[PDB]
């Protein structure tokens, strides 16, 4: 009634938590509850909407605008909108972050601190989590006019390098290389809107560039020292540059104002972590401009 | 051709050479493997959300001395989703992983319990629903905090009302210095989006 | 009245109405250019075999050209001895003046086919080998062809190059690059780099003015091409 | 899509080698080969007699 | 396109166009304040007994 024993010697590792950063598999955590079969309920009558709201297809689905131009009769033909934005005129397709803001604090009579603080778009703003990309872009460009502003303008695409200017402490456009006659937009992909009655377009730019995903670094450390990541993250630009000049009379404004809205569809992404130099922080607003901001650092 | 505006929204397309939900699977076969879609799967893994908490020894010590903190930064999953939603309800799983020079003339152990949010050391009880482990024989501390809420679910740093659902109380008996990773539990999930707030770089600090 | 949104190769337009257009009133055919030859598209444009080079031997020899292949490689001072070196696709995209034909593209799918016309006179014997190796300069030292032994520089793809058996090889050099489809613009493609060696040395009579010639010519030209993404640019 | 743990707490005890004077039972033996479906053949053409 | 007259309680509208009006996505129901009282209506609550005046008599 008491027989010996007839299982085999099971083998054994001694690994607590084996294999804990996947979301599948069933994890030792213990639940400080009373019934073992803890259950809440489903997603009914919760959140006041009845979309799946953390899909990538729909958070990367939210349109933010990114820049608002203003387009003048000063401004010449054929050449983009060079504004001081200072990008405006060439948009970056691509889904990670391209524009960054300096502030500039004091520490010593002769020291400062230059932190980097970018805007993030939705499809922005998950990019920077993950490490490669592939997405079909999205830009929504709507024409700001009266009844009276007429004019045609041509948005054309262009694959590969972007015409840059490394500086100190940033990366700017270069409107050298996008005037003329010096860059013709005759063989490129595009697209002439009207502003005599038509006002709005949407320009979806598939994903191709010769890879089979990109970079999410965009404009984090691109300067004059390290500027690899930046041209190897997009797969070029849009550019917004006028066929005909605004004509304008003199009752409306000779002012004009293009807004260019984007967000990014059929997104997939390949490792969950930030390929750059630095943890995932988030810009808290200081409330004083003589007050720093607290950086994560790299020990463990 | 008349003095007035229209809409007539136009979807003009770039590119078409085959669909595009076709060739995603055909990259990520060759590229990945594996194929994330929803993000409600990022908040199951178990980030790490500090390198080190030096607690001192004999301490009943509340996680929201270090939550408060740590949901500033978003360095991990949950506070880098805490910026695109406003809503969350499900419970939180912790793992505790010792990093501490341990002695002999000693028998270390760690305790666990319950507090409701926000309320102080010695303003709650401690007979509950306990876990106990024993570094010497068991690094890792494997606990995960139910959803008991008055409410349905709860918004980011609410008002004057507290105590209204429950978190964690972490008890030792020696200093130890700790790993603390954290993901929300099999039914933990946000809602209600909004846009993001920003992000931070780089701080090289130059001179002039 | 309202939808004039028309289409061209690459190009589409925006306006109010259909601006009132006029054309021919019959399309009645014209002279016969078209008679006369079916148009070259330029994938078919692409598949013309290029003179590039000109190879001739002596044997002689003085030169480099008949040095026989090392039995061995001791060190990167007495490297491999070969007789040209094509770094493809870069040879056969600038020769053919097709690189003034596929301006205004940016990315490229080739397949490059490689032909040795051959024309030598009965009384001389010999062997060669015509392997390619990709990445021959990108790649660590000792995995290049021309530090390897003669057993190993043979055990690369390729083909016998024999005088009296063999007056035209021809071998189908892949797609063989990691990038999809060769980038164009500031380009640094060189990826499958082709070699050509000698395996014995070059025999005739001992005794001079005689004139024991080889000459050996060489033809490239694309196959399963795709040529796709419009740009503004190009290398010049 | 992760759920908690159902299984019992396994009870063990700590014995290298359990039993192994017995010509029967699975041991733990690690083969020092290429495959661990190491089979050698029968007993023909080997030793000369049946 | 050209008729956007809508009518609310007792109050109507006029316009050109309708106002290209964006709304909720779907709509969930929420916090069970229906499930505890109906509704009552201002011709059920003017039909609520008052305290109004306590006569007091003494003989």
């Amino acid at each position: 009634s008491k027989p010996r024993n007839q299982q085999q010697v099971c083998p054994l590792q001694n690994v607590p938590a084996w294999g804990y950063s996947l979301y599948k598999g069933i994890d030792m955590s213990v639940p400080l509850a009373y019934d073992p079969n803890n259950e809440l309920g489903d997603l009914k009558d919760v959140f006041p909407s009845a979309v799946d709201e953390m899909a990538i297809g729909y958070v990367c689905g939210n349109p933010a605008v990114k820049h608002v131009l203003t387009w003048k009769t000063t401004d010449a033909i054929q050449k983009p909108i060079a504004n001081g934005d200072d990008w405006g005129g060439v948009i970056p397709v691509g889904m990670p972050c391209y524009s960054k803001s300096i502030r500039t604090t004091r520490i010593s009579a002769t020291e400062n601190r230059e932190t980097e603080v970018m805007d993030a778009a939705p499809c922005e703003y998950v990019a920077n989590m993950f490490s490669y990309w592939r997405a079909t872009m999205c830009y929504r460009i709507t024409v700001v006019k009266t009844a009276f502003h007429t004019g045609r303008l041509e948005i054309f695409f262009e694959p590969g390098v972007i015409p840059v200017k490394p500086t100190v402490n940033n990366i700017g456009p270069d409107q050298d290389r996008l005037t003329g006659a010096v860059a013709p937009s005759d063989n490129n992909y595009k697209y002439i809107l009207d502003l005599t009655n038509d006002t709005e377009v949407t320009i979806r730019v598939p994903f191709v560039s010769n890879k089979m995903f990109l970079k999410t670094a965009g404009i984090y450390g691109a300067n004059s020292e390290n500027n690899w990541n930046f041209h190897e993250s997009f797969s070029g630009f849009l550019c917004i540059r006028p066929v005909t000049k605004l004509m304008a009379p003199d009752t409306v404004s000779d002012n004009v104002s293009i807004v260019v809205w984007k967000w990014a569809e059929d997104v997939v992404v390949v490792e969950p972590k930030p390929l750059t130099s630095g943890p995932t922080q988030v810009y808290r607003p200081p409330p004083t401009a003589s007050t720093a901001v607290e950086v994560l650092n790299v020990e463990l | 051709i008349n003095i007035g505006n229209k809409t007539n929204e136009n979807v003009i397309s770039f590119f078409d050479s085959t669909d595009a939900e076709t060739q995603n699977h055909n990259a990520l076969m060759k590229g990945c493997g594996e194929f994330i879609v929803n993000l409600r799967t990022l908040l199951r893994t178990f980030r790490t959300i500090t390198d080190n908490w030096i607690l001192q020894a004999n301490t009943k010590t509340p996680i929201t001395d270090l939550t408060n903190t740590t949901d500033a930064q978003g360095r991990d999953y949950m506070s880098y989703l805490s910026y695109l939603y406003r809503f969350y309800r499900g419970g939180r799983r912790y793992k505790f992983f010792n990093t501490t020079p341990l002695k002999q003339s000693q028998t270390c152990y760690i305790r666990s319990f319950l507090i409701p949010r926000n309320y102080s050391a010695d303003e709650i009880n401690v007979d509950g629903p306990s876990h106990i482990t024993y570094p010497v024989i068991n690094p890792v501390h494997e606990v995960e905090v139910p959803f008991y809420s008055q409410y349905r679910k709860i918004p980011i740093a609410s008002t004057s009302d507290k105590g209204y659902d429950s978190s964690l109380m972490y008890f030792s008996n020696t200093a130890t210095t700790q790993i603390v990773a954290r993901a929300g539990n099999d039914d933990f999930t946000f809602g209600w989006m909004i846009g993001p707030p920003q992000l931070q770089g780089e701080s090289r600090s130059v001179a002039p | 009245s309202e939808n004039s949104v028309e289409t061209q190769e690459i190009t589409t337009f925006h306006d109010v109405e259909t601006p009132n257009r006029i054309d021919t009133p019959m399309a009645q055919d014209t002279s016969s250019a078209r008679n006369m030859d079916d148009t070259h598209s330029i994938i078919q444009f692409l598949q013309r075999p290029v003179l590039i080079d000109n190879i001739e031997i002596i044997a002689g020899t003085t030169a480099d050209a008949n040095k026989p292949l090392s039995r061995y490689v001791l060190d990167q001072q007495n490297s491999q001895k070969y007789v040209r070196s094509w770094t493809l696709p870069s040879t056969v995209l600038r020769a053919g003046g097709k690189a003034q034909k596929l301006a205004n593209f940016k990315y490229l799918r080739c397949d490059v086919q490689v032909k040795l016309v051959l024309n030598a006179n009965p009384f001389v014997a010999g062997r060669m080998y015509l392997a390619y190796s990709p990445y021959d300069d990108k790649v660590d030292t000792a995995r290049s062809v021309l530090q390897t032994s003669r057993a190993g520089v043979t055990g690369y793809p390729g083909v016998e190059l024999d005088f009296q058996l063999d007056n035209s090889v021809e071998m189908t050099i892949p797609y063989a690059s990691f990038q999809e489809a060769y980038d164009l613009v500031t380009g640094t493609e060189d990826f499958v780099q082709l070699y050509l060696f000698p395996i014995t040395p070059v025999l005739g009579p001992k005794s001079e003015s005689e004139s024991s010639k080889v000459d050996i010519s060489v033809y490239m030209w694309l196959s399963n091409i795709s040529l796709v993404i419009p740009t503004y640019r190009i290398n010049p």
